[PDB]
């Protein structure tokens, strides 16, 4: 049947201010089937304390999940979301851009 | 607020390798999740996800747990039935999804009900708007439809959707009114990003809003513009509110011609933003 | 409050 690949947005809960606590979000949507792997990364390393929302779906039956963790943005640290799904040959990495 | 919904979402995923399907149920009022069940969680109970449901007493939680576990077993049976209807191997994993719910309208009375079911992410069977007839997508679903017609399933569902569903939606709306009946209008602002010496991007931001429904549009000299624009999918903040942005590329120096127009239930009149800071 | 007692099987 259908396989639909995830859309991915990486963003902060609050406006990012260097040195100030916040939450880093990776929102994955539009995927099918529901099995999916999502990590948040800091300078390429997986963050262990990440939580996620309960599985739900949209009008077109596609799934969505929010993965998140508490973080402190800085000028130099890089954050990203890494996603694997049956539709992907290799994991997809999407870097966080604070303006997006 | 002026229409409201209660909706339940259910997903079962078969595990041909070993064991029972994974089953996850969630309930919402509007865009607020208030209960969950996960077959892999330790409690094996329907659990609260909003503070205003916590005051429901043990009879409630027992009944809701009983219903949701029975539902999970029904999807377990269904996954086997569907594999037979479609002549599929025992080897692959497959998915069932169900959503049902009811809306109250602006007059606070029943507006509509629905119940939709999907197999492997495609429509399977759905209740029609009249709450009396079914839409079957294919001849497997037509077998289910005949079964359900003969068993008066629509009559039983309809009674729920028009009765209990509406009544309990209204109860939750009152018990949770401090948040459920508060509109959070978007907090809006614009940013400016040079793209070259000749062009710039204006980005119109809508933050911290509830409910999720929102419309962002750009106009140039008071006429809607979609060319040279980009809109992201509305996204959760993680605190129960939502975010969105829309952007337009413009000739450097002409920013003031452009306006971002924001419509939301929390705004008595739409907001209009303009780069003139 | 969910629809009960249990949906009909397909």
């Amino acid at each position: 049947m259908i396989q639909r690949t995830p859309k991915i947005q990486v963003y902060s809960r609050h406006p990012a201010e260097n040195g100030k606590s916040n939450f880093l979000n990776c929102y994955v949507s539009g995927f099918h089937p529901s099995d999916i792997e999502v990590d948040l990364l800091k300078n390429g390393e997986r963050i262990e304390k990440v939580e996620h929302s309960d599985l739900s779906f949209s009008k077109d039956w596609s799934f969505y999940l929010l993965y998140y963790t508490e973080f402190t943005p800085t000028e130099k640290d890089e954050y990203a979301c890494r996603v694997n799904h049956v539709t992907l040959s290799q994991p997809k990495i999407v870097k966080w851009d604070r303006d997006m | 607020m002026g229409s409201h919904s209660m909706r339940y979402f259910f997903t079962s995923v078969s595990r041909p390798g070993r064991g029972e399907p994974r089953f996850i149920a969630v309930g919402y009022v509007d865009d607020t999740q208030f209960v969950r069940f996960d077959s892999d969680a330790a409690s094996q109970r329907m659990e609260p996800r909003a503070p205003w449901i916590e005051q429901e007493g043990p009879e409630y939680w027992d009944g809701e747990t009983r219903k949701v576990k029975a539902h999970s077993q029904t999807h377990r049976v269904d996954l086997g039935t569907l594999r037979g209807y479609y002549n599929q191997s025992e080897a692959g994993s497959h998915t069932v999804q169900r959503m049902y719910g009811c809306d109250v309208g602006s007059d606070w009375r029943f507006l509509r009900g629905y119940h939709q079911y999907a197999y492997d992410g495609k429509d399977y069977i759905a209740l029609k708007e009249d709450l009396r007839s079914w839409t079957a997508a294919d001849m497997a679903a037509q077998t289910t439809k005949h079964k359900w017609e003969a068993a008066h399933v629509a009559e039983q569902l309809r009674a729920y959707l028009e009765g209990t569903c509406v009544e309990w939606l209204r109860r939750y709306l009152e018990n949770g009114k401090e948040t459920l009946q508060r509109t959070d209008a978007p907090k809006t602002h614009m940013t400016h990003h040079a793209v070259s010496d000749h062009e710039a991007t204006l980005r119109c931001w809508a933050l911290s809003f509830y409910p999720a429904e929102i419309t962002l549009t750009w106009q140039r000299d008071g006429e809607d513009q979609t060319q040279d624009t980009e809109l992201v999918e509305t996204r959760p903040a993680g605190d129960g509110t939502f975010q969105k942005w829309a952007a337009v590329v413009v000739p450097s120096g002409q920013e003031q011609r452009y306006t971002c127009h924001v419509q939301h239930e929390g705004l008595p009149k739409p907001l209009t933003l303009r780069w003139e800071p | 409050r969910q629809w009960g007692p249990d949906p009909a099987a397909v």
